[PDB]
């Protein structure tokens, strides 16, 4: 929880946000649909929206890998002050500027 | 639905 999180706006909507309001390092984190009770943060980067996954083990929280946090706001907070920290599978570094909302 | 993005750790 904390000025980026959107409990209520699904993935579609999500990136209709970030390209209208949103500009290049604006991010959310929003409700996953293909897993309800997990969240799913959205960044717009380069010309479009990336949409990375958040895994709750069930003990705690990560991107499937890498540093796990106790709570969801650790995890991006994490990211976002971190420079070079998140990168996408093929290594290009994703960046969490703008905490839109 | 939407497409997803892995992280590298």
């Amino acid at each position: 929880m904390r000025r980026w999180f959107h409990p209520n706006i699904t993935g579609v909507e999500a990136e209709n946000l970030l390209l209208t309001r949103g500009v290049d390092g604006s991010f959310l984190a929003r409700p996953s649909k293909s897993n309800p009770g997990d969240f799913t943060l959205s960044v717009r980067r380069n010309g479009a929206v990336t949409h990375i996954k958040i895994q709750n083990t069930g003990d705690y929280y990560d991107l499937y890998g890498g540093e796990k946090f106790a709570t969801l706001a650790e995890l991006v907070q994490y990211y976002m002050e971190h420079h070079g920290q998140l990168k996408e599978k093929n290594g290009d570094v994703i960046e969490l500027k703008y905490p839109l909302n | 639905s939407v497409l997803y993005t892995a992280v590298q750790p």
